[PDB]
């Protein structure tokens, strides 16, 4: 259970719901916190389970990384007639039972939460409060979104959502569109940067770089350990958290002897005496950078949401109108000749009352064909179908000719 | 050179009212180093926006198939000699020793990802040998390969070669656009997309050599068929799937049977092998090599290999939805032009080079047209005096013509002089041609 | 080429290139690429 050695203070509790301070004030290997143990269930919250050694939303809030929204949690008991439940009603969530509260990261980039009236619990969609007699509600709040946070100084005041073909995502009105609007529920990744709002992304391209800052080390101690805190006989082999701020930095001063692995010894000063704690390097920690607009940036928080997106399927699939008549068709005793102005003609065919005649030639502005049947003698209307080199030109034309004299044709 | 009358729009005074010109254009691509021209005619002495498609080069790029990696490896052996009936020195275990099973003596190795093998050799048994028992003793050897140099080479093959055209898109009000595309392919550039037909030949056969790539150092050619199964005494006897596997001698690398030579002489064992150095073969066959008149060489930017062979292609590129117009171009500009010289040949794929001295007060273009409109000259005009050049085609030994040149202003005459050299074909029947020709070797 | 010998080489001038093959020698001669002989200019050479 190394994942319960939380970075920073590790305060996984929310204001008001302070009845679990025994185990939700700094989360340790020993107790159980309702607002944290849900994150470690298999199959749920996989993005955080991958980045398990980064802060949660509540941890980020308690480290002043993420602020708290105005009316931080407008209680449904006292503010059910206020336009509060707006950003939550556009998300598709799933709460378990016996939970009286649930927190999320609102649009402004702050933390808000929904709290049911006392003795009520949030339903399976976290949208309504229902009361069950003789039910023991959990003392924490359910994390609605799958996200992980970190401390960053990179500025993002110019960062904004740039999604192609999206009229509106979540509660953000990207633009104004008229006509068809394909509305659905989609999983959109999002990030929050310093001095900005929520930024939904089309793609999630993120990388992690390691370092030797104090948040990258997991320092622990044994219970009952000689010359350490809690130095008394134990009936079980259990661990205890340790504060790395005590172990001296290399070429510096400190208050406790401290030993560790290779990375710790390279960063900190490893003792030659009996040590008071063991400091390993964090399984996965570091600094995570997200690629936005082709440039890497350092986000405050990264997660994903299931929000309602409105798209525009198309304004017009394709337009195919070609009433082109830029050619001259004239029947000649030598042959049926058509001169196509501009576009060249390679092969063509002529229809006249069933019988057709074809012709093939190099692409040229004109083409001559043998007369179809007795249309030369009888005149009439003859259809022509030709293949042009260009497009947007009608391939079906009609030529009207009077009866012709074959004597000039065969004259010799 | 080519209008858009069926899709032309009103490109009000000053402001622009472009209507997203949707009509496609079907014009023949120019030869190598030539340009394709477009006409966007609005109001006389106004507009006249020119879109140009420069044909940078035509290359016969390679389409790689299978590939692998290789490097330089040397073995290290650990030996342990035990008398009979000690450990697993039973003779039945001694001959039947599996190469992938580790002995108990070399347990400090434990679990490792390195390529390794284990052998067991019988030796003498008796007080002279060193053991009281007279049955043969055993010598267990554990050998692992390690990389000598911190570099790797990638060996691949070209199943086929594809024609590939590079275009420079001199767009309206700005020529910062260069694209590359192949046969029957389209690229979604600005103002729509550009497609290439190249209907002559989409392929140029295959080959039976292999190619080596050293990252950051270049390419090379080896005259052996690309073999997917390792072979002793050839290239790629030890092959991997990544540079890291080569540099770490990972066990996932494949190798031939019996590469390691063992010398179990009574004093100390000698583990040694003779391996083809891939770096030597890479240096032997650096890319600029000609084989049966093909002359493979490095593509520009060293992103691959080419194949210079005798041949030519016909390219007919198509624009679509070309719309790039602004309002500030409504103002007129005047220039001054002065003919400079004329060089080159006639009726030749290389063509004839013209050069013009443009003395202009600002940004602009040039639209010199001959009397019959057959030949068009386009050159940008800039502040001060500049010397630009263009490529044209001719069919006469001597050139003496007049062109109607005017940059969005008053019409003026420009007279061009000069003669053209005659290309000796050593064999002529009717004519040479003017199509798009790929680079060829001398021996072809 | 002073010192190192040249076996095969290629010369490029505005797209068109021309190749040449010979025994390893301190010098090599090639046909001119296109109209670069008439027009002069700068010609790139890649040799082994
Ligand atoms: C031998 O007599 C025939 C019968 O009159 C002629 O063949 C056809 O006669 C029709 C009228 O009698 C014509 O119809 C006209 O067609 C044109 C387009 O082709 C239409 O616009 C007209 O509305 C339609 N009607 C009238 C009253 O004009 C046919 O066009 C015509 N067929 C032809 C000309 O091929 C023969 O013309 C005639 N031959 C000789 C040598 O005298
Ligand atoms: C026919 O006129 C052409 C146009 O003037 C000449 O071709 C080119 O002219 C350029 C200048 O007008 C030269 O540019 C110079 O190139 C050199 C390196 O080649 C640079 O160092 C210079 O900075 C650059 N500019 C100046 C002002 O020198 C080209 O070199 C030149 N192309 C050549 C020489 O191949 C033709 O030379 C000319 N031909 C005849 C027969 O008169
Ligand atoms: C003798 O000792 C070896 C270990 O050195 C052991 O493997 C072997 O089985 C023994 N032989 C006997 C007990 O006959
Ligand atoms: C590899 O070794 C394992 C255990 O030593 C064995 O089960 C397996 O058969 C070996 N593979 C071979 C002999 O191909």
């Amino acid at each position: 259970p190394h994942l319960r050695n939380r970075p920073g203070k590790g305060h996984n509790y929310i204001d008001g719901m302070t009845q679990e301070d025994a185990t939700c004030k700094p989360v340790t290997y020993a107790g159980a916190c309702s607002s944290f143990d849900v994150l470690l269930e298999k199959g749920k919250f996989p993005l955080f389970q991958s980045y398990a050694h980064h802060r949660t939303l509540l941890e980020a809030v308690h480290d002043t990384i993420i602020a708290k929204a105005d009316p931080p949690s407008c209680d449904l008991q006292s503010a059910h007639g206020n336009p509060c439940m707006k950003e939550k009603l556009v998300m598709k969530t799933h709460c378990p039972n016996d939970y009286q509260s649930a927190h999320y990261l609102n649009n402004d980039g702050k933390m808000a939460s929904v709290k049911c009236p006392p003795k009520y619990e949030l339903t399976e969609d976290c949208n309504f409060c229902r009361q069950m007699t003789g039910a023991s509600l959990k003392k924490g709040s359910y994390p609605l979104q799958d996200l992980f946070c970190q401390s960053s100084e990179d500025d993002g005041s110019k960062l904004k959502t740039k999604m192609k073909g999206v009229c509106e995502v979540g509660v953000q009105a990207l633009k104004k569109c008229d006509g068809q609007l394909s509305t659905a529920h989609e999983v959109v990744p999002f990030a929050v940067f310093k001095n900005s709002k929520k930024v939904y992304l089309d793609k999630l391209d993120l990388k992690t770089e390691e370092n030797l800052l104090p948040d990258s080390f997991v320092c622990f101690e044994h219970k009952g350990q000689y010359k350490g805190t809690m130095d008394s006989g134990q009936t079980k082999r259990e661990l205890k958290s340790f504060d790395i701020s005590q172990c001296p930095k290399i070429g510096g001063h400190g208050s406790k002897k401290c030993t560790g692995d290779a990375a710790f010894c390279s960063a900190y000063e490893c003792t030659a005496q009996y040590a008071n704690a063991y400091c390993s390097h964090a399984n996965g920690s570091g600094i995570v950078q997200i690629q936005v607009s082709g440039v890497w940036k350092k986000p405050l928080c990264v997660g994903y949401e299931r929000v309602v997106v409105k798209r525009e399927l198309s304004a017009k699939p394709i337009q195919r109108v070609e009433p082109c008549t830029t050619c001259i068709t004239k029947c000649e005793p030598h042959g049926l000749v058509v001169r196509s102005t501009g576009f060249k003609i390679s092969s063509a065919v002529a229809c006249a009352s069933g019988v057709c005649v074809t012709g093939s030639q190099s692409p040229s502005t004109e083409i001559t064909l043998k007369y179809p049947g007795i249309s030369q003698s009888s005149g009439g209307d003859i259809g022509v179908h030709m293949a042009h080199d260009d497009q947007s030109v009608s391939s079906k034309i009609v030529a009207h000719c009077p009866p012709q004299d074959p004597c000039l044709v065969h004259g010799c | 050179c080519s209008e858009l009358i069926q899709a032309s729009s009103r490109i009000t005074e000053g402001v622009n009212t472009k209507c997203r010109l949707s009509g496609t254009a079907l014009i023949r691509a120019g030869s190598v180093g030539a340009e394709a021209c477009l006409m966007l005619k609005g109001v006389k002495e106004d507009q006249t926006k020119f879109l140009k498609i420069k044909t940078v080069s035509s290359e016969l790029s390679c389409r790689e198939g299978q590939s692998y990696w290789t490097g330089s490896f040397s073995p290290k052996c650990l030996s342990s000699r035990r008398c009979h009936l000690v450990g697993e020195c039973h003779v039945n275990r001694c001959l039947s020793w599996r190469d992938n099973e580790t002995s108990a003596e070399f347990s400090f190795v434990g679990e490792s990802t390195t390529m390794r093998e284990n052998k067991c050799f019988e030796q003498c048994g008796g007080w002279g040998c060193g053991c009281f028992n007279v049955n043969p003793s055993c010598l267990f050897v554990h050998t692992y390969l390690q990389s000598v140099r911190k570099e790797a080479l990638r060996v691949f093959n070209c199943i086929d070669w594809v024609h590939k055209l590079t275009l420079e898109i001199t767009d309206f009000d700005g020529s910062v656009s260069t694209i590359d595309l192949g046969a029957s392919s389209s690229r979604f550039t600005n103002w729509g997309s550009v497609s290439l037909s190249l209907d002559a030949e989409g392929i140029s056969g295959s080959n039976s050599f292999s190619f080596i790539e050293s990252p950051g150092k270049g390419y090379a050619i080896v005259d052996e068929p690309f073999s997917e199964i390792p072979r002793q005494g050839f290239l790629g006897e030890i092959r991997c799937n990544s540079e890291s596997s080569v540099l770490s001698a990972h066990e996932s690398c494949l190798r031939a049977p019996n590469l390691i030579s063992y010398k179990p002489m009574i004093d100390q064992l000698e583990c040694t092998t003779n391996l083809i150095d891939p770096f030597v073969v890479f240096e032997r066959g650096s890319l600029p090599q000609t084989r049966n008149d093909k002359t493979f060489a490095a593509s520009k930017g060293n992103r691959g290999v080419q194949a210079f062979s005798k041949g030519s292609v016909q390219a007919d590129l198509t624009l679509m939805f070309d719309n790039f117009e602004v309002d500030f171009v409504g103002a007129a500009v005047s220039c001054d032009a002065a003919f400079l010289n004329l060089t080159g040949c006639y009726s030749c794929n290389a063509g004839a080079r013209v050069c013009l001295s443009i003395t202009s007060t600002g940004t602009g273009s040039l639209s010199a047209h001959n009397k019959d409109g057959s030949l068009h000259i386009v050159l940008p005009s800039e502040n001060g005096t500049k010397d630009q050049c263009q490529i044209l085609h001719f069919t006469v030994p001597e050139v003496e013509e007049e062109f109607m040149y005017s940059c969005d202003g008053d019409e003026r005459p420009l007279l061009v002089k000069g003669t053209l050299i005659a290309i000796d074909p050593f064999d002529d029947r009717r004519e040479a041609g003017g199509e798009s020709t790929v680079v060829n070797p001398k021996s072809g």
